[PDB]
């Protein structure tokens, strides 16, 4: 869909997982997709924990300066729904574990822009059918 | 390393579409 729609969706998703008190009104379609994405990322994390012992914590301590490297590398050889869900799960992790929940700070905006630019630049909406 | 996490996420993403 629309590039603006996805920019809107990403921000909405990040604000929701960040537990931002202030509700930034969005269409019902956007909320529905935010819901679907949160559920997916939790299923994804469930698989990650079954296969690996490590948390994302260690590698994401320098996220503000390496997150982009991680996203490029995540899609270096191919793009599929599963890696895209992992993409959002990395985002959910940062908002839930690293950053503080309940406030939308400059670091959040940094995360938001990083994810939004990479998503759109790499045509990820083309391989991410929320059906 | 961020590179290791990257391999683990790809492994999980690839196995996600399956399992």
């Amino acid at each position: 869909k629309s590039g603006t729609y996805w920019a809107t969706l990403i921000t909405a998703f990040l604000k929701t997982v960040s537990k931002v008190e202030e509700l930034d009104c969005v269409d019902s379609a956007v909320l529905v997709d935010v819901s679907k994405i949160i559920t997916l990322t939790q299923e994804f994390r469930r698989h990650y924990d079954s296969v690996y012992r490590a948390d994302y914590g260690p590698a994401l301590k320098n996220w503000k300066r390496d997150l982009s490297k991680l996203f490029t590398s995540l899609f270096v050889d191919v793009i599929n729904s599963g890696r895209i869900v992992g993409f959002f799960d990395v985002g959910r992790y940062v908002c839930e574990e690293v950053l503080c929940p309940g406030s939308w700070t400059e670091d959040h905006e940094l995360l938001n822009d990083c994810m939004t630019h990479f998503f759109i630049e790499n045509n990820l909406m083309n391989h991410f059918p929320l059906e | 390393t961020m590179e290791n996490l990257s391999r683990r996420l790809k492994v999980t993403g690839d196995l996600f579409d399956i399992m």
